[PDB]
């Protein structure tokens, strides 16, 4: 009966793996956007000892 | 914007690979889920908007009406629960994916950036409402009443595509952040106030105004519950979120356009809620109601202050709110007896207690009793309004006695009284229908409680 | 007619070989994605109207819908792109060819700068 | 039709007012001409002398409307004094949608004349001031 | 008689067949779990939890950062005899009028 | 404009504290607050009349470049009136 129960509740587990997909893309949007990524006159700073990227 | 975009586009596959006897609860799970998730867009900034990306925006007016959105969308599967016991199941499908649409598209058009993706969303949510009206309505007009909405909606919306063109072309840009930094002031000549009457009487017949708003009762009175709930809380608010979006570009041309339209809304009020006095239909009190309060919502957005725009985001979502309530207790009494008529039922706090009880704290929160969300943005408008003149306070006065008049007029009729002695079929209140009203009422006074949320940028 | 009548335009071209020296679209292009879920819904509305079972009959022509509309918008794609960079590449030369047609302004500070305020009361 | 338009534009707005009124008259004239050759090749008159009267009573009604058009719109502008204002052509719209009104004999059908004979004739004086124009030539 | 078509049926009542309908479904099982659901995820996760979410949402509008900031330049003005509220927002030295 | 935005916050809550400056006093003097509690008066209206001169009524979508424009047309006013005074 545990296939029955895959079989008819399978639909359950799309809307999370869309909410993760939405998640990795809006990072993979985000990641196009670094043109000025700790170069704003506000907010430029010199990069910590163990650091590259001020924000991902 | 997208971990919100993508949940409603499985919503979809997830309605249509669903049991039989499963889609219902699914979809009310899932999109109870999605109104969680879709929660976190109240984390606003407090000197600029949240940019995700080139194409989707988040603004503190953008947050409350998604929110709003996302939570109706459940609300209005119960109802259809409720109404669509007897259809078959690729029709029920069928009506859950119109549902889904619009929600989708309601979602897309409140956090779109530029205003011709915006102009092409909200003219895009038209759709699936005309379906919706004119597929599940239940009485003859409402063809009738489809082809008003249509019709008016576009005639009012044409014009504003051509003068989304013509400013792209002339600017540069329809992206909302560059015309707002790049604005310059309008010239008071025959072409600018053209292309003022294009935008503003769009974002108007949308609203709606008085006197372009016959397709609202129409529309609101023969469509189904789901339809009447999406109509009256955020389809009404795309005129208003439009309005308070393409003013920037609009100044100072604004200051001497409004007067027309603010006459127009004042008598409105007036007008309607006199109309709401003598009516022999709720549902058409329920709608002339959400008539005023748009009306109120104009005459905020045209004065145009920043006290009147906190008021005006206030009001649009506590109506919206206090709207939908209404329309799912007046959709329950007319299920109980199959007839629209308000003087056929009575006495129904003698044979259903906690329905009246609903329809008393409703009927309080739409008469504006403080310190309810209804009572802030209606008193930080008419702070505004007096601010701007002082004879703004009478008519304000005058609507405000008129409301509270014919919402308890609506309450003695229908719950108080000899109840109707033929009327032998009023089956106790479901507690899905109990469950619906509750859910309805509570985040109204939580936002009681929390007011800083919903008033907008200007806060 | 603009891009018609170009010096050096090979009639009845698709893609010619000026196209090849720019970046061509990723197979995840968000466009393609998009012109297989055409495909897919294609081979859906098929099995609707021939009735058929829509979600699982079919499914060797519900592919090759699908793979013939991710081809043909991968051409479409590379043909779209070499269009708009020529597009590009004509006006910023007509831009250089033309300096008095196309002169820089002076860029005066909002200090400079007089504009006229309108109270909003 | 560009030579009459010519002259009704080269007659000065708020002087010569018999000189606009009959350059009015003429467009309206020709406008009736027009139609009533149309309506003659469409729907075939029972006879000749059938034919020449609807000919004459279209003529006749476009000829009406143009002249009062052309008078109000004048008297209005010079009484007035301001010339470039589009209320004196609104009025000679208005003046024109009641006199179809009265050549129909309905009430209705003027009232409605008037409000859009008015306000297409406000248009085209504001498309006037401003540089509208209907037919652009190919600029882009 | 214009058709030949049904006679309008007799509405159903849940609580003939289920005396302990929820008014969700006729199915009995499919009911009560959907009651269950509609209750639990709603009330329970969406009011509690959202509401205490958004009672702890970080502040991110700067209402208590523009207070401090506020109390600092006021002691630092009132100090030194500044006012406490500048004339103009801008530099009159850097900006110029036109003459 | 974001700095210009920060700044209004700033200015908002400066003027916030002065009338909360007002109202402790009135409560504290009670009986005799019409002449007691009078320097605070003073102080908030100095603070009121600089604030309304500076965010003035500039609408619901104010921005830096109105303010500034604000405060180039008062300038110019000050000036107009200062040269037809002296000359
Ligand atoms: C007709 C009687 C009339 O004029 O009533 C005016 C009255 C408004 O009171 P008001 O403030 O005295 O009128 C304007 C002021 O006189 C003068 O106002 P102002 O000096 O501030 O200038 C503003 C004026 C600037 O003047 C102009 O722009 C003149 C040129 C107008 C060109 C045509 C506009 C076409 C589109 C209009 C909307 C169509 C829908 O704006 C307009 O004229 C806007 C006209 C449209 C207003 C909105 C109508 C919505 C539908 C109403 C219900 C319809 C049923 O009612 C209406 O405007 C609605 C009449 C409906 C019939
Ligand atoms: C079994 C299945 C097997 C295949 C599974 C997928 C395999 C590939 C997976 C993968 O990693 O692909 C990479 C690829 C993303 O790679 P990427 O380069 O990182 O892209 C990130 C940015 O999107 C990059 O953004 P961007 O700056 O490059 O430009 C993005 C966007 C810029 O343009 C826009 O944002 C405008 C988009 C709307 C335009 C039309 C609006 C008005 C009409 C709407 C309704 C039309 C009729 C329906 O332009 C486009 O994407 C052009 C084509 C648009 C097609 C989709 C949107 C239109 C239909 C919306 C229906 C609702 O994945 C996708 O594109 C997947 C999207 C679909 C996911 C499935 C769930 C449905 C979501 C619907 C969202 C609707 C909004
Ligand atoms: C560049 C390419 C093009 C080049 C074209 C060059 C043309 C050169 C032509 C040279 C000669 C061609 C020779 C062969 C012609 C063959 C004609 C033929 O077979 O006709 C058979 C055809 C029917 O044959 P049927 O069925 O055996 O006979 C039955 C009866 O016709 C039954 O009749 P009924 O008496 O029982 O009643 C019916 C009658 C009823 O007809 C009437 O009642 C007519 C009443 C007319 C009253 C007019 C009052 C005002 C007078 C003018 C004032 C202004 C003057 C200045 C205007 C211009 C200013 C710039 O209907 C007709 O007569 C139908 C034809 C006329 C329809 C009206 C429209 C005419 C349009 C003319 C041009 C308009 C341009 C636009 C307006 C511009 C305004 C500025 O007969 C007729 O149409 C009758 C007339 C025949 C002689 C026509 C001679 C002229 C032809 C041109
Ligand atoms: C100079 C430049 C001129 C440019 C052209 C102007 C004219 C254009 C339109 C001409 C044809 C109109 C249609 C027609 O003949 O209808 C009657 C004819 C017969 O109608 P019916 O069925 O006997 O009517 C029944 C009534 O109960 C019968 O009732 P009833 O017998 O009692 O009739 C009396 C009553 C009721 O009449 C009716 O109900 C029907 C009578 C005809 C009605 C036509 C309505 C459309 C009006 C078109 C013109 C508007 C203005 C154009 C621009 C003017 C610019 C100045 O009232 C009237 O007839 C009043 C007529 C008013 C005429 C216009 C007055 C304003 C003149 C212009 C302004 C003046 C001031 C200027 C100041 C400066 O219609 C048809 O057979 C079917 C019509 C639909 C299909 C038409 C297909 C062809 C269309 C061609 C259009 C022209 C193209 C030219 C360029 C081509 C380039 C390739
Ligand atoms: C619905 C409401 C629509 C409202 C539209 C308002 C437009 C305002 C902006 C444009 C403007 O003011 O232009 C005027 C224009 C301003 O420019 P401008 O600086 O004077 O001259 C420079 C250019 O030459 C100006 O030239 P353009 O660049 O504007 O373009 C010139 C072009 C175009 O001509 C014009 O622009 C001249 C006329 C302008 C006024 C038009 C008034 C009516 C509204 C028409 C709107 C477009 C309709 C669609 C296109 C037409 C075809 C259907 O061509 C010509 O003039 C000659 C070539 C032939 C043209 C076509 C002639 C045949 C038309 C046949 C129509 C048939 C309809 C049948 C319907 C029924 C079927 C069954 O001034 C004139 O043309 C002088 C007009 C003097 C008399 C005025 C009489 C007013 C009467 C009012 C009451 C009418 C009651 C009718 C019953
Ligand atoms: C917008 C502002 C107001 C402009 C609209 C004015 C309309 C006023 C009310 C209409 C007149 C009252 C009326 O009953 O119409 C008379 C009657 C309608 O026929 P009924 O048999 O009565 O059927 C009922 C349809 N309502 O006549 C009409 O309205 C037809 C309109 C006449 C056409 C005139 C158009 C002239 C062309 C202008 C150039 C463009
Ligand atoms: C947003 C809020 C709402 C705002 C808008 C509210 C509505 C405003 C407009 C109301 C209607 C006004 C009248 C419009 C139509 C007039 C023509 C008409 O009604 O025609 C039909 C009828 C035909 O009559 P008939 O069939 O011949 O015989 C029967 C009796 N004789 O004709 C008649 O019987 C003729 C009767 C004429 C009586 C006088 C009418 C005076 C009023 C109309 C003119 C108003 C002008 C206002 C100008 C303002 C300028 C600033």
């Amino acid at each position: 009966n545990v296939l029955q129960i895959v079989r008819d509740h399978w639909v359950h587990i799309l809307v999370p793996v869309g909410f993760v997909f939405g998640c990795y893309l809006d990072r993979r949007s985000d990641e196009k956007l670094t043109a000025f990524r700790n170069k704003s006159l506000l907010f430029k700073r010199e990069l910590r000892p163990n650091e590259e990227v001020t924000w991902k | 914007m997208l971990k919100i975009i993508i949940p409603t586009t499985m919503l979809l596959p997830m309605t249509w690979m669903s049991k039989h006897n499963m889609i219902w609860i699914n979809a009310t799970v899932h999109s109870l889920l999605i109104s969680l998730i879709s929660l976190s867009l109240l984390n606003q900034l407090g000197e600029n908007s949240l940019n995700f990306s080139l194409t989707f925006f988040s603004d503190s007016l953008s947050a409350p009406l998604l929110v709003l959105t996302t939570w109706l969308l459940p609300l209005m599967l119960m109802a259809s629960q409720s109404h669509l016991s007897k259809e078959t199941t690729t029709r029920k499908k069928l009506y859950i994916t119109m549902l889904i649409l619009l929600q989708l598209f309601l979602i897309m058009t409140f956090t779109a950036t530029e205003l011709i993706l915006f102009y092409i969303l909200f003219e895009a949510t038209l759709v699936p409402t005309l379906i919706i009206i004119t597929r599940w309505g239940n009485q003859t007009e409402r063809l009738n009443a489809g082809l008003y909405f249509l019709f008016y909606t576009l005639a009012g919306s044409l014009p504003l595509l051509v003068a989304l063109v013509y400013i792209q072309n002339t600017t540069g840009s329809l992206n909302f952040l560059i015309i707002h930094y790049w604005s310059h002031p309008l010239s008071n000549s025959w072409s600018n106030i053209f292309m003022w009457l294009a935008c503003i009487m769009a974002f108007m017949v949308k609203m709606p105004l008085y006197g372009l708003h016959l397709w609202l009762p129409k529309a609101h009175v023969e469509a189904p519950i789901a339809g009447s709930m999406v109509l009256a809380a955020v389809l009404l608010k795309l005129g208003g979120y439009g309005m308070m979006r393409i003013t920037t570009i609009l100044n100072p041309l604004t200051n001497y356009m409004a007067y027309p339209f603010l006459m127009l809304s004042m008598w409105g009020m007036i007008m309607t809620s006199s109309i709401c006095l003598r009516q022999t239909d709720l549902k058409s009190l329920i709608a002339y109601s959400s008539v005023s309060h748009m009306a109120l919502v104009i005459v905020a957005i045209m004065i145009q202050t920043p006290w009147s725009f906190m008021g005006a985001t206030a009001l649009m979502i506590a109506h919206g709110l206090t709207s939908s309530m209404l329309f799912c207790l007046a959709n329950t009494n007319y299920e109980r007896v199959h007839s629209r008529t308000m003087i056929l039922a009575r006495g129904l706090q003698t044979l259903l207690p906690l329905m009246a009880t609903w329809w008393l704290v409703a009927s309080l929160t739409n008469l504006a009793l403080p310190p309810s969300i209804n009572l802030i943005g209606e008193l930080f408008i008419i702070t505004a309004s007096f601010s701007w003149s002082n004879i703004t306070i009478i008519l304000m006065g005058m609507n405000m006695m008129i409301t509270a008049l014919y919402s308890l007029y609506m309450l003695i009729t229908t719950q108080r009284g000899k109840y109707t002695h033929h009327i032998n079929n009023i089956k106790p209140s479901f507690t899905r229908e109990n469950a619906l009203m509750a859910l309805h009422i509570l985040p109204l006074l939580l936002l009681t409680l929390n007011p800083k949320m919903i008033l907008g940028p200007l806060y | 007619t603009m891009m018609s009548g170009r010096p050096g335009r090979v009639p009845l071209q698709f893609l010619p070989n000026e196209a090849r020296s720019l970046p061509p679209p990723k197979l995840t292009d968000p466009r393609l994605v998009y012109m297989g879920f055409l495909g897919y819904c294609s081979g859906l509305i098929d099995n609707a109207i021939r009735r058929r079972p829509v979600v699982s009959a079919g499914l060797h022509r519900q592919l090759l819908y699908v793979t013939s509309f991710v081809f043909f918008g991968y051409y479409l794609l590379k043909r779209q792109d070499y269009m708009y960079a020529l597009r590009d590449h004509d006006m910023f030369a007509y831009v250089k060819s033309h300096p008095e047609d196309f002169p820089e302004k002076d860029k005066k500070t909002y200090g400079e700068i007089l504009e006229e305020f309108h109270p909003v009361r | 039709a560009k030579t009459l338009l010519h002259k009704y534009s080269d007659i000065p707005e708020g002087t010569e007012c018999h000189r606009k009124a009959y350059a009015s008259t003429s467009i309206g004239g020709a406008t009736g001409l027009i139609v009533s050759a149309y309506s003659i090749a469409l729907k075939p008159p029972a006879s000749f002398l059938e034919g020449v009267a609807r000919t004459g009573r279209y003529t006749f009604t476009s000829a009406a409307i143009g002249a009062i058009f052309g008078l109000t719109s004048c008297i209005s502008a010079q009484v007035r004094e301001k010339p470039d204002d589009p209320l004196n052509y609104f009025i000679g719209g208005c003046a024109g949608g009641l006199t179809l009104g009265a050549r129909t004999r309905s009430y209705g059908i003027g009232a409605a004349a008037c409000a859009y004979m008015g306000l297409t004739a406000a248009l085209v004086k504001m498309g006037q001031l401003e540089g509208w124009q209907v037919f652009a030539e190919p600029k882009v | 008689i214009r058709l030949q078509e049904d006679p309008d049926p007799e509405d159903e009542n849940l609580y003939e067949k289920n005396p302990d309908s929820h008014g969700y479904d006729k199915d009995p099982i499919v009911d009560l779990w959907n009651m269950r659901v509609v209750f639990f995820f709603g009330f329970s996760i969406v009011l509690v939890l959202g509401s205490t979410f958004v009672a702890y949402l970080p502040d991110y509008r700067m209402q208590e950062w523009a207070r401090r900031e506020a109390e600092r330049l006021v002691k630092y003005r009132e100090a030194n005899g500044l006012p406490l509220m500048e004339s103009n927002c801008f530099d009159p030295n850097k900006i110029q009028l036109p003459e | 404009e974001m700095q210009w935005r920060r700044d209004y916050k700033v200015d908002q809550e400066i003027v916030n504290i002065i009338q909360e400056r007002l109202k402790a006093c009135q409560q504290r003097e009670g009986e005799s607050y019409r002449q007691n509690c009078a320097k605070e008066l003073e102080q908030f209206t100095q603070v009121s009349k600089a604030f309304q001169d500076r965010y003035s009524d500039l609408g619901a979508h104010y921005s830096a470049r109105k303010c500034l424009a604000k405060q180039k047309q008062r300038m110019l006013a000050e000036r107009k009136a200062a040269k037809e005074a002296a000359a």
